[PDB]
RNA sequence: UGAGAGUUUGAUCCUGGCUCAGGACGAACGCUGGCGGCGUGCCUAAUACAUGCAAGUCGAACGCUUCUUGGAAAGAGGAGUGGCGGACGGGUGAGUAACACGUGGGUAACCUACCCAUCAGAGGGGGAUAACACUUGGAAACAGGUGCUAAUACCGCAUAACAGUUUAUGCCGCAUGGCAUAAGAGUGAAAGGCGCUUUCGGGUGUCGCUGAUGGAUGGACCCGCGGUGCAUUAGCUAGUUGGUGAGGUAACGGCUCACCAAGGCCACGAUGCAUAGCCGACCUGAGAGGGUGAUCGGCCACACUGGGACUGAGACACGGCCCAGACUCCUACGGGAGGCAGCAGUAGGGAAUCUUCGGCAAUGGACGAAAGUCUGACCGAGCAACGCCGCGUGAGUGAAG
RNA sequence: CAGAAAGCCACGGCUAACUACGUGCCAGCAGCCGCGGUAAUACGUAGGUGGCAAGCGUUGUCCGGAUUUAUUGGGCGUAAAGCGAGCGCAGGCGGUUUCUUAAGUCUGAUGUGAAAGCCCCCGGCUCAACCGGGGAGGGUCAUUGGAAACUGGGAGACUUG
């Protein structure tokens, strides 16, 4: 033990699946020719115990091991809740 | 199965040779792990250009120096120093 | 074509024959054990340790490497004794 | 380290296209002879292959047989069992838009004889067989029957769980979980080989064998990011998406089965179509950036085409096998034989691209108590002015031409 | 023994190199402008000269010259170029100010970016290429620590838009 996983504090988008939500991180980087800052994202399939976080919730996530057809994320901390 | 060995750098008539240290799965002048020494193939008494720092470090891991390495490093006594500082250790 | 590995071919053929016999012996030993456990009657310990002997002697006297023998003894002792 | 020159009109200034002066033909000189230093040489058909060479080694694991010398045994030789290697080394870029590559990372979901470290150890037997002698079927390839025999070949029994759970104990971590001690159920061997002391001795040094933990070497899995044209290519998907449990796997996992739901991916380009092996690198540019992927080196993939496994830890195997297909040589016509994109060498294609020389002396493999044996790797040799070095084909003097 | 050791394409301009004659709307030269056509440094001979140099012409392909895809580095009144005009989803950019934050940003330390590569320092092959020793280059990289001006996230304020 000397290394954890790179936690990605994304927000929750979908939670329709059992034990499984959808966490979307967001970052912004340059253009390979011009200069200004773009905006882009991926989607991270996250495994929950009983689908705690609602739509729009903020949670940091941490990878464990291939659990399914390549979902590789776990819940850590429900940071702040939508209402 | 690590193994220290030699390596050629010839031209047409006049070669130049180099010792090289590797693992025995690899080809000879192909890949390796690190570097040890060289020697002149011409102008006897030629240029014994040796590192003499990684041979005993490398055989502490345990390897098999080849036929030429044993003779030309018994000229520097490294194999003599091998069984002198390892069989006495 | 062939130079000198036809002896390797015949060696592999004999290994096919005897390894087929030994693996079929192991499998029938394991199923002979597994019939009795769902049955529930007598002869539950003799064939138990015979199945464990069969797995271990086909592991070492035979070969898998170590661990299908180990996974079988785990799933066996976690099921029977 | 950044040079502009022509050309539209009767002449002018602008804007603008075309052409030229530089270097980057991996291979066409019709000339000619110095190249004797350093390097390169099928890019089109991943087209078809005569000829030879390109993988064997161990007699200190073990039986049998052909010779220099009817009893003699050293050296030699022949076959077989058995052991390790034929998965390294060499060739090609047909496929591949993907964790194939480059870079940064993860192993509390991973495996390994081949080199050392540590501890436990390390018996008695059986019963066949090859070889061997004779016969049957054989055109042959190769099958078959009887009898006898060895081992470090094969085959059952004793001993330890330290592995592996499960329990208690303490300690900690990012969810699983991990780390030390104590205890509940089963498990091997080549017991072998050489040499010495050999006074019964039987102690041995070494080389081997097995089990459990380590380092190192090799392989595998996953993850963030980066490199292509078409939107006159906008929807795609059902083992798909998730959960349940089981099988299976070195290893996690819909990898696979049965049940419950309908989830997943997309305008930041999903899916579709075409082309391409990727990289370190380069005789271009002032520089930002454009062009090529040969050497030489690294990774990936392929072996006339497509499937499939077996031995072996390591292969779904380039000179290993089985089946289907195409193509080629024999057959005594019932049946058999083969895959140079290994090295030269061959015929076709093309604007176009070489020698059928020796040796492991050098080095590097492979086995071994040893000399040793093999190597078209490699060392080097014999061709093409094919490109770059560095030098040559006289010098000092000497005319009213 | 100076003995064996010399070959290439043009000369109207761009771009150093002239004569004599012939065919004289024709035989044929063109990289482009452009020649010819009885007085051709342009068609063809022959001599004169020129520039590389045992290597020199032609052909094909790649970058430049090209600011002729312009981020560095171009502009749309008449030259090629503002949709016929409005309304608005997503998207791009946003008035002043207090406190916080630290994603972007600046900065240190550490591991890595194979070796031969190019360059530079040093050296040997008679120099030279070729070979050898040492570091800079290739991260838009990973961990870790600060900086809090500007952009970005959170709480309040103001009246000019």
């Amino acid at each position: 033990e000397r290394n954890q996983r790179k936690v990605y504090q994304g927000r929750v988008v979908s939670d329709k699946m059992d034990k499984t939500i959808t966490v979307v991180v967001e970052t912004k980087k340059n253009h390979p020719i011009y200069g200004k800052r773009m905006k882009y994202s991926k989607k991270y399939k996250a495994h929950d115990e009983n689908n705690t976080a609602k739509v729009g919730d903020i949670v940091k996530i941490m990878e464990t091991r291939p659990l399914s057809a390549t979902k590789r994320f776990r819940l850590l901390e429900v940071v702040e809740e939508a209402v | 199965a690590v193994k220290i060995r030699l390596k050629r750098m010839g031209s047409k008539k006049s070669p130049f040779y180099r010792i090289v240290v590797a693992d025995s799965r690899s080809p000879r002048d192909g890949r390796f792990i690190e570097t040890v020494g060289t020697y002149n193939p011409l102008k006897d008494p030629a240029e014994v250009v040796l590192k003499e720092d990684l041979v005993l470090d490398w055989l502490s891991k345990g390897a098999q120096p080849s036929d030429t390495v044993r003779n030309i490093l018994s000229k520097e006594g490294v194999m003599k120093k091998h069984h002198e500082a390892k069989n006495v250790k | 074509n062939i130079e000198s590995a036809i002896k390797r071919v015949r060696t592999s053929a004999n290994a096919n024959a005897k390894n087929s016999s030994q693996t079929n012996a192991m499998r029938t030993a394991i199923k002979k054990f597994e019939e009795a456990v769902a049955a529930g009657a007598d002869n539950v310990d003799a064939l138990y340790n015979e199945a464990v002997k069969a797995v271990d002697m086909a592991a070492t006297k035979g070969l898998i490497h170590k661990n299908k023998a180990n996974r079988d003894k785990i799933r066996l002792s976690k099921l029977a004794k």
